[PDB]
């Protein structure tokens, strides 16, 4: 996120069109996370096998 | 340095200019043109699109009238759709080729210019005004643009096409009513001036109502007896005492030039000017030159920027800076879990070892430097960071 | 914004009914705070501009600028934009026989602009080639040329000219409002602002506005800055910053 | 019917003079041509709702209307907050050919394009044509001959 | 116009020449080399342009079964199938590429059940991404769409 | 071929060489009448004219209305023109349909230094146009003492 | 003093023909009475500011 929210920042319509990307996959990758991080270890801990 | 040499010769575009399915085609006659020309001269360009490209295009929508500079009877415009991607395979099918060959065969048509094109992926190179700020007048500020563009062409390294984006000075037709005349032969001003109207250029009288619904009522003259100048004189005006006059007993009429689509810039006269930067050159630089070439022009001759010319004045590179952000944020942020002096460097490092595949990817499949390039480096860095990361964290 | 709208939009419930003399004249809706974030004077050095003239310019070139950026209310003029001046004498036209009415008339007439037609418009009768503009009359840009508009012609022949019974000058719209500076004559703009603007950046936006202009200034004309508030908030803020050091210390 | 000298100085002048105190315009273009047309665009601070930045404008065109002349006042004015860009253009046409090019105009014009141009996001819908008028079509010698004038 | 110090009258149709017509005749459009007219549609800034058309098929389809013979509409220049298109072609990318994923999860698990997991993880992650972006005020367009893949 | 026109509109006095060395029509004339020297006349450069006189362009040429190169350069004030014009034999007195003369027409519109070089040429200060004014006349009611005392 | 033909053909016309490329609106009644009075109302989708 530090990487590309920055990118957010760009002024003129370069930067409107750069803010779509930027935003879109600090969403997708933030909730990518907190999913991962509560989904993925029930899921792994209920689903895997022995 | 492999990735920063790669990196400063990699061109820069702004988003692929795609097949939209649809395209464009513009029809510019010269001065004095007629309607009828014009006409032929879309017939022709239609021509071209149903027997030639039978293949690609669908229809053709084209009107006689419509500029997209704005209208005239010397101006016309074809919308042209074409049949589906699927239906049309290959480059020579696609958009950017047709155009090509398109304009390639409308060039032969002499005494016009016409040229097909593709709109840019933004729905909604520069634009140069050129602005009289001391009031020098119509004819003084196109010799100011006149020596503008032909003291321009002097630098083909430097700027690659400067053009007025205006219409040209075109024949009028001056009559001038004697006012001494007009009163001895008892012949209201107003008559004369609204029979000059009404006749020539057509007059809105009232409403009226048809099949349910209000349109104009237009009252002007018939065609034969307003196509020439000496028609002029055929027209009789009622004087005082009941009496016909012709106008030419009370006018007198002489040829001139002026603009048919004069301009204003910020409410000051002004003339617009298209160019761009040559190829391998920055529109910066071709900026620059415009700047200081309108320096040596008459005095009370200004200039300004306006539109995409305007926009990369606010800027048009941040990214060294907003990036040096990203990088101090980064190099922070990462000492967050790390809790380590330097730690983070080490996972740094790696940054330049991703950008490079990336950059010749592009480099090879002759790519470009775009918003999605950009985002790209983006998501590879951070993926590459996360690797590495994980590698130094375990 | 929306307060503005309602109010103009109605002032448009009643513009039929007011006078024909006002409306021409115009009416205006704005949205202004009450004070003067800054005045800027201009003056010659030279002298070779009397006070009328440096109203003018800056009326013609300066002010219109400086109106359009934003946060900006209403700017007043300190003086006029020039205007073609006929000033009458009722003994002449008595001699000749005539009013003010006849003079006015007359100037309606022979200072028209008037929309004339074409050759060949559409819709044309075909094999037509030339497409041309008809121009009829254009409106007078010149003292001397209102000068040879045509009153009337006498029984005898003779012709009675404007000027023969007025007197034509360059000269204000009013003559009410005239300002000097430090004892030497002068013209400016006063600046209000527009209720929810920003002061400093529209002053800061008032000197780029302004920035452009002194390239195509004539002659012996110069720009000056009698009442300023910005220095103000400037040194305000300086002090403060100064105080918070010196406190950290 | 007016030159473009005309237009610019008659209509097009009166109404940039009266372009004061509103907000947040970056400037101020304005073609002027020679078929009696006006058109001045004038583009926004990127980000600034099109509702008021277009009031603004309109009602100042209305600081101005009772100086522009009554030809083109009857004729109209227009403010309208529109992008460059068509999003679609529909076309209508006979098959059989028992309808002229006039009447196809007129049938679009009088009964669908006024729909068409209300629903929203419809800047402004162009007209590939005309709607009718009645037309009158005149002639000099017979309204001599009568001792007539237009 | 007048009645004549003979008693005759001067009528209108007289001295002029009366028809319906344009009120204009400067524009004149065709299709497909036949005669034609037509709506050329522009948007008001802000406006939603999918959506837009999509009222304009509206209030344009409760036309055609008052019009007179002969008379047929057409859809010259269009800018929808463009974007119908270009989410479908996503879309697929992304479906297959949900696909290519679960393979390259078998070939290294090597078992049905572990690769259910990661492969349930996704969507839920990425429609996830559509309720966040919705409650910013982005829209699901060509650029944001395309980023999410 | 009769892009010579437009190469009298536009400038460009080597192009005008170029193309009058290899063939094209020297008096092509235009939708509105008006020759290559109509048009360096009236946007009032020398050379053109030079190039175009001495391959024999006709001088006394005329477009509908009959207006005169030296009608032109009359107006305009393009006093250098107007001198050249009347050495290659430019009919003084020469009159457009309404009865204008080049001294009229130059003496309407203030430029006292074209008036005196049209005397000198022997025109003819009484030459009277269809509402009878003479240069004299229009001088008077122009309110410019200067040409009324000059032109007698 | 006007019926309700001119009133309807000479005033509500000359404004609903003027009605074009305003937002939101549903739809556009109008009663055209001999009382020489026109009214024109317009309903828009709703919420959106008066």
């Amino acid at each position: 996120s530090a990487v590309f929210v920055p990118m957010a920042f760009f002024g003129g319509s370069t930067g409107a069109i750069y803010r779509q990307f930027s935003i879109t996959i600090v969403s997708a990758m933030a909730l990518s996370v907190l999913v991962a991080l509560i989904l993925t270890p029930a899921l792994c801990a209920t689903m895997l096998k022995p | 340095v492999g990735m920063a040499y790669l990196f400063v010769r990699l061109p820069s575009s702004f988003l692929p200019d795609e097949d939209q399915g649809v395209f464009m085609t513009m029809v510019q006659l010269p001065a004095g043109a007629t309607q009828e020309r014009t006409q032929k001269v879309l017939n022709e360009v239609t021509h071209y699109y149903l027997t030639k490209e039978k293949n690609n295009v669908e229809s053709v929508f084209a009107v006689n009238g419509f500029g997209f500079a704005g209208r005239g009877q010397n101006t016309g415009i074809a919308f042209v759709s074409l049949k589906d991607w699927a239906d049309r395979p290959g480059e020579e099918n696609k958009v950017e080729a047709i155009t090509m060959r398109a304009t390639r065969a409308f060039s032969q048509i002499k005494d016009a210019m016409v040229f097909a094109f593709n709109l840019p992926a933004i729905v909604e190179g520069f634009d140069f005004e050129l602005i009289d700020q001391a009031g020098l007048g119509h004819e003084k500020l196109t010799q100011a643009r006149n020596q503008l563009l032909a003291e321009a062409a002097k630098h083909p390294d430097m700027l690659t096409s400067v053009r007025p984006n205006g219409l040209e000075d075109t024949p009028q037709f001056k009559i001038d009513i004697d006012q001494e005349k007009a009163q001895a032969l008892g012949v209201s001003i107003n008559d004369i001036n609204t029979t000059l109207g009404a006749a020539w250029g057509g007059s809105y009288v009232n409403d009226f109502i048809d099949r349910g619904r209000v349109k104009k009522v237009y009252v002007m003259s018939e065609a034969k007896y307003r196509m020439l100048p000496d028609d002029i004189g055929d027209w009789y005006v009622r004087a005082a005492d009941g009496q016909m006059v012709p106008f030419s007993a009370f006018s007198s009429s002489r040829w001139e030039y002026g603009s048919p689509r004069l301009e204003r810039y910020n409410g000051l006269p002004s003339m617009e000017i298209l160019g761009q930067a040559a190829p391998g050159k920055s529109t910066g630089e071709a900026m620059e030159l415009m700047e200081q070439l309108a320096s040596k022009l008459p005095t009370g001759v200004g200039y300004d920027w306006t539109g995409m010319s305007y926009q990369e004045r606010l800027s048009g590179n941040q990214a060294p800076s907003l990036y040096a952000i990203s990088l101090i944020v980064v190099f922070l942020c990462l000492a967050a879990l790390y809790e380590s002096w330097s730690i983070p460097f080490s996972v740094m490092l790696v940054v330049p070892l991703g950008v490079i595949g990336a950059l010749l990817a592009a480099t090879f499949r002759g790519l470009t430097n775009d918003v999605y390039f950009q985002v790209g480096l983006l998501t590879t860095i951070g993926l590459s960071a996360k690797n590495a990361i994980l590698i130094v964290e375990f | 914004d929306i307060a503005q709208v309602q109010v103009q939009n109605k002032l448009q419930l009643a513009m039929p009914l007011l006078p024909q003399e006002v409306q021409q004249q115009g009416v205006s809706v704005e949205k202004s705070s009450s004070s003067f974030l800054m005045v800027v004077g201009v003056i010659n050095t030279d002298g070779t501009m009397t006070q009328e003239d440096i109203s003018d310019y800056v009326a013609a070139n300066m002010k219109d600028a400086i109106s359009r950026t934003s946060g900006v209310g209403d700017v007043q003029l300190f003086g006029s934009q020039y205007a073609m001046r006929i000033w009458m004498n009722p003994n002449e036209l008595n001699k000749f026989q005539l009013t003010p009415v006849d003079v006015i008339t007359a100037i309606k007439a022979q200072n028209a602009q008037v929309a004339a037609g074409q050759l060949g418009g559409t819709p044309p009768v075909k094999g037509q080639q030339l497409n041309a503009s008809i121009i009829a009359q254009t409106r007078l840009t010149s003292t001397e040329e209102f000068g040879k508009i045509l009153l009337k012609v006498n029984q005898d022949g003779s012709r009675v000219l404007l000027r023969d019974v007025a007197k034509i000058e360059l000269g204000g719209e009013n003559y009410d409002i005239i300002a000097e500076f430090n004892g030497q004559p002068a013209s400016g703009l006063g600046i209000k602002l527009a209720t929810g603007a920003n002061a400093l950046d529209t002053a800061a936006a008032i000197r780029a506005e302004l920035a452009k202009m002194e390239p195509f200034f004539p002659s012996g004309l110069k720009i000056v800055y009698p009442y300023d508030t910005t220095p103000f908030v400037k040194i305000s803020i300086h002090e403060v910053v100064k105080t918070l050091v010196e406190a950290i210390i | 019917g007016a030159d473009a000298k005309t237009v610019q100085d008659t209509v097009t002048q009166v109404i940039e003079q009266n372009m004061n105190g509103i907000d947040n315009l970056m400037y101020m273009s304005s073609n002027s041509d020679s078929t009696g047309t006006v058109q001045i665009t004038l583009t926004f601070e990127s980000g600034t709702d099109a509702d008021i930045a277009q009031v603004q404008v309109q009602n100042k065109l209305q600081l101005a209307m009772p100086l522009l002349p009554q030809e083109v006042q009857q004729q109209g004015v227009s403010v309208e907050k529109s992008s460059s860009s068509f999003l679609m253009v529909v076309g209508v046409i006979n098959t059989d050919g028992t309808m002229t090019q006039e009447d196809i105009s007129d049938y679009v014009a009088a009964n669908m394009k006024d729909a068409i141009s209300r629903t929203s996001g419809v800047g402004d819908v162009q007209l590939f044509g005309s709607q009718y008028a009645m037309r009158i079509w005149m002639n000099p010698n017979e309204l001599n001959k009568f001792q007539l004038t237009p | 116009l007048k009645v004549n110090q003979d008693g005759s009258r001067v009528l209108l149709r007289d001295v002029a020449k009366i028809e319906l017509g344009g009120e204009n005749y400067d524009i004149i459009a065709e299709f497909n080399g036949q005669p034609a007219s037509g709506l050329g549609i522009k948007l008001a800034t802000g406006a939603n342009a999918l959506d837009t058309a999509a009222a304009i098929r509206a209030e344009l389809a409760k036309m055609e079964p008052f019009f007179p013979s002969g008379l047929k509409i057409v859809y010259p220049y269009d800018t929808t199938p463009f974007v119908k298109i270009s989410i479908h072609e996503v879309v697929k990318t992304l479906v297959e590429a949900i696909i290519l994923v679960f393979l390259v999860m078998y070939l290294f698990l090597q078992n049905f059940r572990a690769t259910l997991i990661p492969t349930i993880a996704v969507p839920v992650v990425l429609l996830g991404t559509f309720a966040v972006l919705a409650a910013f005020g982005f829209s699901i367009n060509t650029l944001t769409m395309f980023g999410m893949v | 071929g009769k892009k010579l026109l437009e190469a009298a509109r536009a400038g460009r006095d080597d192009e005008v060489r170029i193309l009058m060395a290899n063939g094209a029509d020297v008096n092509a004339a235009d939708v509105v009448g008006w020759t290559p020297l109509h048009l360096a006349a009236y946007w009032g450069h020398l050379e053109i004219v030079e190039v175009l006189l001495k391959n024999g362009a006709d001088v006394n040429a005329y477009d509908t209305l009959g207006s005169t190169p030296l009608h032109l350069a009359a107006h305009f004030g393009h006093l250098e023109i107007v001198e050249v014009l009347l050495k290659n034999g430019a009919d003084v007195n020469a009159k457009d349909d309404n009865g204008i003369t080049p001294l009229h027409l130059a003496a309407n519109r203030g430029h006292l230094e074209i008036v005196e070089v049209l005397l000198k040429y022997g025109a003819d200060v009484n030459a009277q146009d269809k509402f009878g004014k003479t240069a004299f006349d229009i001088s008077i009611n122009n309110g410019n003492e200067d040409l009324a005392e000059i032109l007698q």
